[PDB]
C-alpha cells in the first residue's frame, strides 16, 4: 500500500473503435476500482490503525490531512468518497491515532481545528438555559469526547 | 397582653397554638404579623425568637408559603436570612441530575422540585442589596465547595447560577 500511494503520484485517442470504448467504467465491487492517493492513504491509515501501529498511523493521517486542507494551489486531491467516510469522521480517526500515539497536544490542535471551521454549523445550546428536539450531528458530540480523552 | 402580664413566657402560648389549631392557616398569619408596622414591633421580635428556638416548625414555614412573603420576611428581619439560606443549601444537596430528562429531581416525593427552588432563589435575588450579595456569595462558596465546574450535570449550584442570568 505504501508503494501504491507513491505510485498514484504519477500519471492516446485513435480515430478507430478500440476496446477501451466498449468496456464499462468499473464499479466499486470490481477489483479494478482504484481511488486517488487521498482515497487510499486513508486506506493505509485505517489499515495501519486497526493493527495497532498507532505511531505510523498518526503520521499517515497527518499526511492525509496535510494534502486535503493545504490544497488551494495544486491539483485537487479529494476527500474520501461518500460510501467512504465524511470529512469530519476523518479529523476524528486522525485524533484517535494521535491518542494511541500519546501526542495529546496534537489531539487538541485537531479538536480546535475542527470546531473553529464549523462554529456556524453547531447548535448555540440555549436549551441548557431554558431547563430531544434541537439537532446535533454525532461528530460534534464526539469531538468533545476525544477533546477530553486528550 | 401576655408580654406585660409576664405570667408564662410567650413561647408556651405559641407552642400551645401550634399543637391545637390548623397549622397551614396559622403560619400565613405569622408571616403577615412580621411586616405589620408598629401600633402602640415587640410582637415581631418575639416571633423571630420563637421560630429560631424551634427549627422544626420554621422548616414547614419556609416550605408552606410563597417566595415573595419569605423574601420580605428576610429584608425586614435579617436574623432569619442565614438559617433559610441554610435550608436551601440543605435541600439542593438532596438532588441529582438525570441525563434522559434535562432536570434535577428528588429521590423522595416530599423533596422540593427544581422549579420551586428556582422560584425561591430568584426571589431572594430580586430583592434589596443587603440580602442579594449574602445569598450570591452563599451560592458561589457552595459551588466552589462541590467542584467549580462551569457546565451542568455536576453541581446543582452551577445550575442555579446559570439559570439566574
Amino acid at each position: 500500500l505504501e508503494l501504491l500511494v507513491e505510485a498514484l503520484n504519477v500519471p492516446a485517442p485513435q480515430f478507430l473503435i478500440e476496446v477501451e470504448l466498449l468496456l464499462p467504467p468499473p464499479d466499486l465491487a470490481s477489483p479494478l476500482h482504484c481511488g486517488t492517493q487521498s482515497q487510499t492513504k486513508h486506506i493505509l491509515a485505517s489499515r495501519c490503525l486497526q493493527t495497532g501501529r498507532a505511531g505510523d498511523a498518526a503520521e499517515h493521517y497527518l499526511d492525509l490531512l496535510a494534502l486535503l486542507l493545504d490544497s488551494s494551489e495544486p491539483r485537487f486531491s479529494p476527500p474520501p468518497s461518500p460510501p467512504g467516510p465524511c470529512m469530519p469522521e476523518v479529523f476524528l480517526e486522525a485524533a484517535v491515532a494521535l491518542i494511541q500515539a500519546g501526542r495529546a497536544q496534537d489531539a487538541l490542535t485537531l479538536c480546535e481545528e475542527l470546531l473553529s471551521r464549523t462554529s456556524s454549523l453547531l447548535p448555540k445550546m440555549s436549551r441548557l438555559w431554558e431547563d430531544e428536539l434541537p439537532y446535533c450531528p454525532l461528530w460534534v458530540s464526539a469531538t468533545h469526547l476525544l477533546q477530553g480523552q486528550a | 397582653e401576655v408580654g406585660k402580664a409576664e405570667a408564662e413566657r410567650p413561647a408556651r402560648f405559641l407552642s400551645s397554638l401550634w399543637e391545637r389549631l390548623p397549622q397551614n392557616n396559622f403560619l400565613k398569619v405569622i408571616a403577615v404579623a412580621l411586616l405589620q408596622p408598629p401600633l402602640s414591633g415587640e410582637g415581631s421580635q418575639v416571633l423571630v425568637h420563637w421560630l429560631l428556638g424551634n427549627s422544626e416548625v420554621f422548616a414547614a414555614f419556609c416550605r408552606a408559603l410563597p417566595a415573595g412573603l419569605l423574601t420580605l420576611v428576610t429584608s425586614r428581619h435579617p436574623a432569619l436570612s442565614p438559617v433559610y439560606l441554610g435550608l436551601l443549601t440543605d435541600w439542593g444537596q438532596r438532588l441529582h441530575y438525570d441525563l434522559q430528562k434535562g432536570i434535577w429531581v428528588g429521590t423522595e416525593s416530599q423533596d422540593v422540585p427544581w422549579e420551586e427552588l428556582h422560584n425561591r432563589f430568584q426571589s431572594l435575588c430580586q430583592a434589596p442589596p443587603p440580602l442579594k450579595d449574602k445569598v450570591l456569595t452563599a451560592l458561589e462558596t457552595c459551588k466552589a465547595q462541590d467542584g467549580d465546574f462551569e457546565v451542568p450535570g455536576l453541581s446543582i449550584w452551577t445550575d442555579l447560577l446559570l439559570a439566574l442570568r
